[PDB]
């Protein structure tokens, strides 16, 4: 998350972090991102899962804010049901199909229960996405430069554009790697945008003013490069995928 | 392998001072915030006092505020509760509990304390403390 704002305890209260657990008593160590759109349902980007690919290694986390005040009980979550995309791929640069559901509760059971710093986001309508140039927001507790190598202490948000796929699969761009199962968006000035450990977390577009889960963070060839975009995983085209697998 | 335990458990008279030492084995309890809580015949799981992971941040149930004194040492790998001013009221089984609070949260260990304890990663087998005329 290059070249935004911190968030606070209402801004994107769908935001999961995804953790992977240590051996032993050791703390857990922070892999991805991902977002609450049901109670009982966190998505996020396969990607984050294929090499441990069992629920066992992960804990979720909810209500991250710095006005927030941890309760392990509503907001520490453990993961009962991993679903991996079964045609997830890995290409040169890109994935394909790279999106995954987590389905979470709590040591009691529960599910997240809302409050102010716990919502759930809206999907899309299928096939509808809002139109190119539309302001989107990201966010992430990934990298806030290419280059650098420390990761922030706390959530980032910040606003980029959606891009068309025509200018997206120019040559100077990425060219035949993006398809229409991906979401291109990037600042017009090319300052701001999604980084390494963005990976799985949202992209929030209005779709007839309502925030809708429009992307997964997927990838990119640099961070904030100028030329090329952030590639997200295009939600309006997973719609009966997830709902297939919930319900 | 990662064990928590409870030591320093017994029977005062009221008005007398105990003190409650967590230790740990296996891991690293410097990390984790930490909990006392304590389950009272009848009534349910309590959270007593908590305390962060540098030491920062504390917090007391209303019950032993002023009376109650936690503490620890992450040289030593130990959590303390200084308990003075012992009254019938405090008679439980005291447990230690450990939970790593993620980054991107409030500094407080305030709610960490008030629910009962519930999602904590860690427990001790716990220790009891008794306040009674019979001593
Ligand atoms: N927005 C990007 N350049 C990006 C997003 C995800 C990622 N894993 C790498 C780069």
């Amino acid at each position: 998350i290059v070249g935004g704002e911190f968030t606070e305890v209402e801004n994107q209260p769908w935001f999961a972090a995804i953790y992977q657990k240590n051996k032993g008593g050791s703390p857990p160590s922070f892999k991805c991102g991902g977002s609450l759109i049901s109670p009982c349902w966190v998505a996020s980007a396969a990607h984050c899962f294929i090499q441990l690919p069992k629920k066992e290694n992960y804990v979720v986390y909810l209500g991250q804010s710095k006005e927030s005040s941890y309760n392990p009980g509503e907001m520490k979550f453990e993961v009962e049901q991993l679903i991996l995309h079964e045609y997830y791929r890995e290409d040169s640069l890109a994935y394909h199909n790279d999106i995954a559901l987590l389905k979470i509760r709590t040591s009691t059971g529960q599910c997240a229960q809302p409050s102010r710093s716990i919502q759930t986001i809206a999907l899309p309508p299928r096939f509808t996405d809002a139109p190119f140039g539309s302001d989107c927001e990201i966010t992430g507790f990934g990298k806030e430069s290419e280059s650098d190598y420390l990761y922030p202490k706390n959530l980032k948000m910040s606003v980029v554009k959606l891009v068309s796929h025509e200018q997206c699969m120019q040559p100077h761009y990425y060219g035949s790697e993006i398809n229409y199962k991906m979401l291109c968006a990037a600042d017009p000035e090319w300052k701001t945008d999604s980084c390494k450990g963005d990976s799985g977390g949202p992209l929030i577009c209005n779709i007839e003013g309502r925030p809708t889960l429009s992307g997964i963070v997927s990838w990119g060839r640099g961070c904030a490069e100028k030329n090329k975009p952030g590639v997200y995983t295009r939600v309006s085209h997973f719609l009966d995928w997830i709902q297939s697998h919930i319900g | 392998q990662v064990q928590l335990q409870e030591s320093g458990g017994g029977l005062v008279q009221p008005g007398g001072s105990l003190r409650l030492s967590c230790a740990a084995s296996g891991f690293t309890l410097g990390y984790y915030a930490i909990g006392w809580f304590r389950r009272a015949p009848g009534k349910e799981r309590e959270g007593v006092s908590c305390i962060s992971s540098s030491g920062g941040s504390t917090n007391y149930a209303d019950s032993v505020k002023g009376r109650f004194t936690i503490s620890r040492d992450n040289a030593k790998n130990t959590v303390d509760l200084q308990m003075n001013s012992l009254k019938p009221e405090d008679t439980a089984i005291y447990y230690c509990a450990a939970e790593w609070v993620p980054p991107g949260y409030g500094a407080t260990v305030q709610a960490l304390c008030n629910n009962a304890g519930y999602g904590m990663e860690y427990w001790g087998k716990g220790t009891q403390v008794t306040v009674s005329s019979a001593a």
